[PDB]
């Protein structure tokens, strides 16, 4: 009664991956929200460090 | 825009508006700008004059940074979704965590975006500080 | 396979995609993990079966191809509250329904597909399972919380 032993361990282990993946799943949904908003945030820093009217407003910032 | 604000940039407006007649024209922005440094090539200066659609007089001026200043997220967003990937809440990341983040996942930065973050990023200690970065993104700061 | 639940896996399958770098194509050594989301539990050889890598950069795979890999996996055998019991009554020394921590851990992370001793300890804070003073646990306890999964 082996082979059947170690199929049946097999399985219970599959359930146990299964907990893991799903326990770990609502984690990565609310992740991905953080790593979109850094993403574009970060970006939208930087189209902002190139235009020339913020690159202006920017020089002129400290002589006020 | 805030108060406080949208009061500096009348004060950026007055002195960008180099002959005091209440518009800025090409020539005052060249006048400024020659003043502060190497100015713009004046090709350059012709387009960001053609970002306004009419005259450029301050409520036209608010308004053209108000609009590129938009459609982005808070401080306290921002910096709670750096905090996700900080659950000791010890308020920054290891370096090399933050860029794999930014690189390989995601929408992937490519080496340029990279190169361009990490340019300004206050890192100490192999440790990327986010609470500063999330206020110099946003001007809190910088 | 319902369209309800082909919507689910466009979910689990966009999921996977972002988190390694958006591009429509999940790689092949995640493919058992996005079926698990979606309540299967398949065994490594199961997955390997459909089509599933032992290594990621090895391949890619775009949504209509996770489509029939998953279909195919939903059939897979899953093993029942009484086959668990079984096994691990097999190990129960005294009949009364225990086995030690050590043996526990010890079927888990070198029996059938082995899982890490890392696999092992995570499992074990999770269900929140203790051991009694002379070290032993409830098999019983163990299998039905494993079995009730994360959110419960
Ligand atoms: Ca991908
Ligand atoms: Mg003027």
């Amino acid at each position: 009664r082996d082979e059947r032993l170690s199929k049946i361990i097999s399985m219970f282990q599959a359930h146990i991956r299964g907990y893991l993946i799903r326990k770990a799943y609502k984690k990565l949904q609310d992740q991905r929200i953080g790593l979109s908003v850094i993403q574009r945030n970060i970006r939208k820093w930087l189209v902002l460090r190139n235009w020339q009217w913020w690159k202006l407003y920017s020089k002129v910032k400290p002589l006020l | 825009l805030p108060q406080k604000q949208i009061q500096e940039m009348k004060e950026a407006f007055s002195m960008i508006d180099v002959d005091r007649d209440g518009f800025v024209s090409k020539e005052d922005i060249k006048a400024i700008s020659e003043q502060l440094g190497r100015a713009p090539d004046d090709k350059e200066l012709t387009a960001m004059l053609k970002e306004a659609p009419g005259p450029l007089n301050f409520t036209m001026f608010l308004s053209i940074f108000s609009d590129k200043l938009s459609g982005t997220d808070s401080e306290e967003t921002i910096r709670n979704a750096f905090a996700m990937f900080d659950e000791q809440e010890t308020k920054k990341l290891n370096i090399e965590y933050i860029k794999d983040l930014l690189e390989n996942m995601g929408d992937n930065f490519n080496k340029d975006e990279m190169r361009m973050t990490f340019k300004e990023a206050p890192v100490e200690g192999g440790k990327f500080d986010y609470v500063k970065f999330t206020a110099m993104i946003k001007g809190s700061g910088e | 396979l319902s369209q309800d639940e082909i919507d689910d896996l466009k979910d689990v399958f966009e999921l996977f995609d972002f988190w390694d770098g958006r591009d429509g194509a999940v790689d092949a050594f995640k493919l058992g993990d996005v079926c698990r989301c979606l309540g299967i539990n398949p065994r490594n050889e199961d997955v390997f079966a459909v089509g599933g890598t032992h290594k990621m950069g090895e391949k890619s795979l775009p949504f209509e191809e996770f489509l029939p890999a998953y279909e195919g996996l939903m059939d897979c055998e899953q093993g029942t509250f009484a086959d668990y019991m079984e096994a691990f009554k097999t190990f129960d020394r005294e009949g009364q329904g225990f086995i030690s921590g050590a043996e526990l851990r010890h079927v888990l992370t070198a029996l059938g597909e082995r899982l890490s001793d890392e696999d092992v300890d995570e499992i074990i804070k999770l269900t929140d399972l203790q051991e009694d003073l002379e070290g032993n646990v409830k098999y019983e306890d163990f299998v039905k919380k494993v079995m009730a999964g994360p959110y419960p």
